[PDB]
């Protein structure tokens, strides 16, 4: 049991007598009306560690003592962890009561050992034709989710976390990094409204870890390994292909780079952490493919200044395998959900792993846009009159696939009242690969819209006229 | 104050309990924090000194204090503690090394992490001796074939030589060397015993899972049995990825020592940079340009310049290194790109944009470039790469009239030739006869999305039927006036029948 | 993100807003000639 | 005729001009954030340059 | 006097003296080491204690190892037996052909040549380039510098340099290769041989080595080009000849300084500097000068980090130069090789009175051509070429033209683009640049002055491709 010596900040120092505890320990502030962790980040020489805080250092007096639990910071983990909100000290937050669980597990483990990593890129099949057909989801990889709000990025999160738990039985969970509290509850009550997650039986799907932007950047510099050790629970002890969320990982970051300058260190380039590439590898190695299970992260990504070549942008681009983007016109012109068919990437998106016949479907399907959008700026200034007719077949075989992309959601069916669809890899490609071949060139262009299997395409075809 | 100021050294001062421990050879840890371990002791420690702790990890003696030691800790400083005892190894940081690490995938330190068991080395090799100086160097002369018709072609790496591989993410910088380490089968296989090349693959700060594929696909090759896979991924420590490159360096350094030829490959230079930029940023050092040290020049340049090309009194060994530094918006003009550029004899950059656009592998051909590579290139390969290289840079100046519109179909029948499939390296023969077919305007008729299709149908026609021609050229290593003949008869008849 | 407004031609001060400024002043001077020449004829009266 | 030509002209100059004026926004817009880098980079550097020196 | 070692921390090493502190810039040769560690002393830290810069690794260094004062310098062998030897920073050969013998030694710190001293004779080194030759010609005896970015030519432009004087220079020569690839030394050295400027069998040889590379540490590579200098001296003033001083790169040198400062314990300067990095390279460069006794004609490399001119290492060096030869990578981007830009390449002989009235007439008037090319270039960038004025149009075309004729095949860069090395005569040079400006060459195509040397080779060329 030390004793605190410093209270500069954030930054606490407690000096031991017995026994120091390692960096990374978890330290207990005794007398405080609620939990105040520590975790030791130096140690100072003279029996004494610099600790960091996870709450409001007010009220700490010079001379109180320190319990050291005897290992990081431990969170409740487990299946009945479901369904609940707790912090980055794991503490619930939802006021529903203590979170009972048989286990506890460190935030700050290993990175799978080389062996334990799997060899063979596998695609993660999300039910979504747009995601699974142009961008698809490799297991154990991460996913760099741009666009903000007015695209439905929390309706697409719900739909993929309640996708993921009907296909492959895996559950989620929802780290939100410096996530607003006004947000927090907004998405919190939207998921309750979705059935992801219920108050009433065992079905819930995802586990939330949010790290409010008012906690000090300590909190937020864990909350993402917090709920990272929720997955990995998951992964290990159950065997299931989990799906992390990191919203978002810039503020992960910025919770780094504000860590790292409490600590008086002296910062790299555009103000940031010296040990930013080592501390992203930390978060990220451990989000992989191991032989028990995965984990799958969804993360999304604010670019500072818009800028793509800034420190954080591309240390987080170096560790991600592809990119889902919802761009605001597409969202505009109808068609949810919102992912951008060009801008979307995957990194496995290879005839070598994909197959032969899954990368020329994808690659057509792009290349059809792509002379729908030249043609649409033909369209624009001169006439329609001016392109020939296998430029109209194209402008409609991509009008007819861009509206095939659109997909009604099973977390949407309470309010937009349509039926939410899980159409299989198979059946996307099959559908894509169809249209692109002209057979349904007769349909009408509206007979593809919020559909999900062709053979729905060709119902509803003859349901109008 | 200083660091041994501290009051515990000073009771064990004053009390005079300062015999029972040995202060000469063992040593306490004062400070452990931002990765560098301050001890108190190791009177008798050596500079560069390795330093093995408690807890099981070593560690680098790096400024010797007249009062203490600050030594950085290659691993997760979690695991030290103060008052551990830290311990001498009596050896400067060394790395096993020999052909029993042939197939095996090591760490930083040269420990397995396979789980194939301990490496069987009898010799250790120091991991920061000296570059070797002009007199023990001869000029390039053998051949490296890399397997990719563009680099064996218009920019040619020789054995003993330091090519870069430049460009951005994404744009198959890792491809091509793992395409170099599978094309040298065809040698290690033969009893050639000087055309041999054991490659090694050094990677630093890229991920776990990327490694482990890369891995796989040596193996599925049959490549991992003359290939040595240094991993320093991004969990690892800074320290870790820092003195990864260094260890594969004196691991090939081996085989350039005695008469064999190595190559060694750099996987993200850059990242190596970064994590040398924290490693002297948390030791309080004043950073320069882009908050990196002064000295991250020297970092490369200690280290490319034991690549080097060795002459007969010294075994006639060689060591190619193959760099990779990543760049940002294509930037060529950055910091670390430049100082690279500095050290190393050529470049090979992957446009992004060509990328993009389908054309693998994405090599830059105006801006790529190979100082010391026409003097260790094949004489046939030459003949059709001088050709191929003229063509190409003409159909790059005039990118309506007859010439010009000849000259630009001949240079797009050569990019469309130039394109190369992945994990498929190419004979040297073959690719000789490939770009004979082009450059002798055998290729001016065909539609230029047919080209990929006629050399696909080619290769198997040549390779199967007409073995005895690629045999003659490979023996000979020109092509011959009757070969030419012969070359040019069985290319014409192909077109004829490919219709 | 970056962004820009209006006049931003001229503070450059590059080659565009010195021909503008050069292109101004020349249909200027015109105009003030022919100003001129209409308040002569006028003042005559 | 002579009217028809030079509109058609207008309009494919006009648009080189912008294709053009487009890529020199997006080089310049690549240096713009190296030069902005930079300058925070070496302003922090002279900060804690300042600091350490006292 | 025999000292301890204290500490070790990099390239700096601190030993303290119980008695007979050495003086700064006092070599300090380290005991029971295999090789020869020699520290040079740098400061004087107190409580008899002096901090030294190593001259090669510190590995294996123990705190309290006997290290013994030499009392002088660091002292190299120098004499007309350092011809045709290849030498280190501390002046031992690694040619392994034997010891230097020479009657005496030099120390490696000397001060520069006093006022008086120095020589104000200028005339004109012409080189055989037409950029050089044209815009920026350089004088004998004085300080040449070639500045550029990584991989712009500068190695290949100081090669060509050295073909085109050294061998037909009468009086000696002196390579200092700081900071460069030893590969390109060993080349350096073996062409030397061939070429018979370095004979290994009698002592005829006209030029003598002295290389620190990159592999050496800091100390090294910031004490390497002294050494160079060191030689030229003596053959400078103790053999009144006339000898040419190569150094590449000596940016290097700055760099060795960097590093070191920090160890050093001293608060770095702009962009991480040392804040003596205008004083030593001053007190390094004022020591290659012509004075009265003789003449060096002195041709540095210097390196340009990220390409910024305004780096303070390739700033400061400005004001040591009499002609600058200032690479630019955009030019090397079109093609056009050299890639000097001659609007950034200066001269000091660059005046009618010296190089004669036609001369500078010439190069003023292409140097006002190409700026008036390139402040049209933003108008022709955005709108295009078809909204320019006729003599708009001309000038455009005409400079054109003349950047393409800039350019010169390099007989050290036969091996690399297939075409002949070309040296142009000044007269031939200046001819066809005043033909090109006046307009006798407006018909013929911009290609047809691509990589050809005299103007009759342009329009040989030019007929070609009719
Ligand atoms: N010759 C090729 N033909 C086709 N695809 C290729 C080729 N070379 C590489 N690729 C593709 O490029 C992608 C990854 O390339 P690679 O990893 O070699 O690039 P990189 O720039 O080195 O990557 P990173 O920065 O992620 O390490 C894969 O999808 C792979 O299929
Ligand atoms: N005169 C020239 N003609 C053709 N290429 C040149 C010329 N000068 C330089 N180069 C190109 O530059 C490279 C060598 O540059 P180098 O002189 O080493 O620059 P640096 O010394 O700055 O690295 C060669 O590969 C060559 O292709
Ligand atoms: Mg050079």
């Amino acid at each position: 049991t030390g004793r605190i010596v410093a209270v500069i900040g954030a930054v606490v120092d407690v000096q031991f007598d017995e026994g120091l505890p390692p960096i990374l320990n978890a330290l207990e502030v005794q007398g405080r009306e609620t939990r105040l962790v520590l975790e030791v980040a130096q140690h100072l020489g003279e029996s004494t560690v610099r600790t960091i805080a996870m709450d409001g250092t007010e009220g700490l007096v010079r001379g109180q003592k320190v319990l050291d639990s005897g290992a990081p910071i431990k969170i409740p983990v487990g299946p009945e962890t479901l369904g609940r909100i707790m912090n980055v000290i794991g503490e619930p937050i939802d006021e529903r009561g203590p979170i009972k669980t048989k286990q506890f597990a460190a935030i700050h483990a290993e990175a799978p050992e080389f062996m334990e990593m799997s060899v063979e890129q596998e695609i993660l099949v999300t039910g979504i034709k747009v995601v699974d057909l142009l961008a698809p989801y490799a297991k154990g990889g991460k996913i760099g989710l741009f666009g903000g709000a007015g695209v439905g990025k929390t309706v697409l999160i719900m739909e993929l976390i309640n996708n993921v738990a009907k296909a492959h039985g895996g559950y989620s969970v929802f780290a939100g990094v410096g996530e607003r509290t006004r947000e927090g509850n907004d998405l919190y009550h939207e998921m309750i409204e979705s059935g992801v997650i219920n108050l009433k039986d065992a079905t819930s799907k995802v586990a939330l870890v949010y790290g409010q932007m008012n906690e000090p950047p300590g909190a937020r510099a864990r909350v993402a390994l917090t709920g990272l050790t929720v997955a990995e629970y998951f992964r290990d002890q159950e065997g299931q292909d989990v799906l992390l969320f990191i919203d978002n990982i810039f503020r992960f970051t910025q919770a780094g780079s504000e860590v790292s300058a409490l600590l008086g260190r002296i910062p790299s380039a555009v103000g940031y952490q010296p040990t930013l590439a080592t501390d992203m590898g930390t978060m990220q190695e451990r989000i992989t493919t191991t032989k028990k299970g995965s984990i799958t992260s969804v993360q999304a990504i604010y670019v500072p200044a818009d800028d793509l070549t800034d420190p954080a942008p591309a240390t987080t681009f170096a560790h991600l395998d592809a990119t889902t983007v919802l761009s605001r016109a597409i969202a505009e012109l109808g068609i949810y959900p919102a992912v951008d068919p060009l801008d979307s990437t995957s990194r496995i998106m290879d005839p070598n792993i994909v197959g032969s016949e899954h990368y020329d479907v994808a690659r057509g399907v792009q290349k059809i846009l792509q002379d729908y959008k030249s043609l649409q700026d033909i369209i624009a200034i001169l006439g329609m009159d001016e392109l020939s007719e296998e430029d109209k077949l194209t402008v409609s075989r991509a009008r007819k696939i861009q509206r095939f992309l659109s997909q009604p959601f099973q977390v949407a069916e309470v309010f937009t009242g349509h039926l939410g669809k899980l159409v299989p890899l198979k059946e996307t490609i099959k559908g894509f690969q169809q249209i692109l071949a002209g057979e349904y060139d007769h349909l009408p262009e509206q007979a593809f819209y919020m559909v999900g299997p062709i053979e729905e395409a060709v119902a509803k075809a003859d349901k109008l006229a | 104050t200083t660091t041994a100021e501290v009051s515990s050294i000073l009771e064990e001062r004053i009390l005079g309990a300062d015999t029972s421990v040995d202060l000469e050879e063992t040593g306490r840890v004062l400070s452990i924090g931002d990765g560098i371990a301050r001890v108190h002791g190791l009177r008798n420690v050596q500079a560069e000194e390795m330093v093995e702790f408690s807890s099981g990890l070593k560690g680098m003696s790096l400024n010797l204090e007249p009062d203490n030691v600050g030594v950085v800790v290659f691993g997760n400083d979690k695991l030290i503690k103060e008052g551990d005892i830290v311990k001498r190894t009596g050896a400067i940081v060394d790395v096993p090394v020999g052909e029993e690490l042939l197939g095996r995938v090591v760490d930083a330190l040269g420990n397995a992490i396979d789980g194939k068991g301990p490496i069987g080395s009898k010799t250790r090799r120091r991991v920061g001796l000296k570059a070797p100086g002009i007199i023990p160097r001869i000029s390039v002369r053998e051949p490296m074939q890399t397997g990719i018709k563009a680099v064996d072609s218009l920019v040619p790496i020789g054995r003993g030589q330091r090519e870069l591989i430049i460009g951005d993410r994404q744009t198959g910088k890792t491809s091509i060397a793992i395409d170099t380490i599978i094309n040298q089968k065809r040698f290690n296989d033969g009893t050639d015993e000087k055309k041999k090349l054991y490659c090694i693959y050094v990677a630093i700060g890229q991920k776990r899972s990327t490694v482990a594929q890369l891995v796989k696909r040596l193996t599925d090759a049959d490549a991992m049995k003359y290939t040595i896979v240094v991993s320093a991924t991004a969990s690892d420590a800074a320290p870790l990825q820092y003195l990864a490159p260094y260890s594969g360096c004196s691991m090939g350094e081996y085989f350039r020592d005695n008469g064999k030829h190595a190559l060694i490959i750099y996987d993200d230079l850059s990242k190596q940079a970064v994590a040398y930029r924290q490693m002297s940023l948390l030791l309080r050092r004043p950073p320069g340009r882009e908050a990196y040290p002064g000295d991250v020049f020297y970092l490369h340049s200690r280290l490319l310049e034991r690549a080097a090309k060795m002459n007969d009194a010294f075994g006639g060994g060689s060591l190619t290194a193959l760099p990779v530094i990543e760049t940002q918006a294509g930037d060529v003009s950055a910091y670390i790109p430049t100082n690279v550029i500095s050290i190393t004899d050529g470049q090979i950059f992957l446009e992004t944009e060509l990328f993009y656009k389908g054309i693998r592998p994405a090599i830059n051909v105006g801006l790529s470039v190979s100082r010391v590579g026409s003097a260790a290139q094949t004489r046939a390969m030459k003949q059709v790469a001088g050709t191929m290289k003229l063509e190409l840079a003409q159909y790059r100046e005039v990118a309506l009239d007859a010439a010009t519109q000849q000259l630009l179909s001949r240079g797009v029948r050569l990019t469309e030739l130039l394109k190369q499939g992945q994990y498929a390296p190419m004979a040297i023969e073959e690719q000789v006869a490939v770009i004979y077919a082009g450059v002798r305007g055998y290729l001016d008729k065909l539609e230029p999305s047919k080209i990929t299709k006629f050399e696909n149908a080619f290769l198997s026609h040549v390779i199967s039927q007409h073995q005895a021609l690629l045999g003659k050229i490979r023996a000979d290593g020109k092509i011959s006036e009757e070969t030419d003949a012969k070359l040019k008869e069985i290319v014409t008849n192909f077109l004829a029948g490919f219709e | 993100g970056v962004r820009s407004g209006a006049g931003a031609v001229r503070d450059a001060g590059g080659a565009f807003g010195k021909k503008e400024q050069a292109d101004e002043e020349r249909y200027f001077r015109a105009r003030a000639r022919e100003q001129l020449a209409a308040l002569k004829k006028h003042h005559e009266n | 005729e002579s009217t028809t030509s030079e509109q058609s002209a207008r309009m494919t100059a006009m648009d080189n001009a912008s294709k053009n004026a487009s890529e020199m926004i997006d080089k310049l817009t690549l240096t713009f954030n190296r030069t902005r880098q930079a300058v925070i980079t070496k302003e922090l550097i002279e900060i804690i340059s300042g600091a350490a020196a006292l």
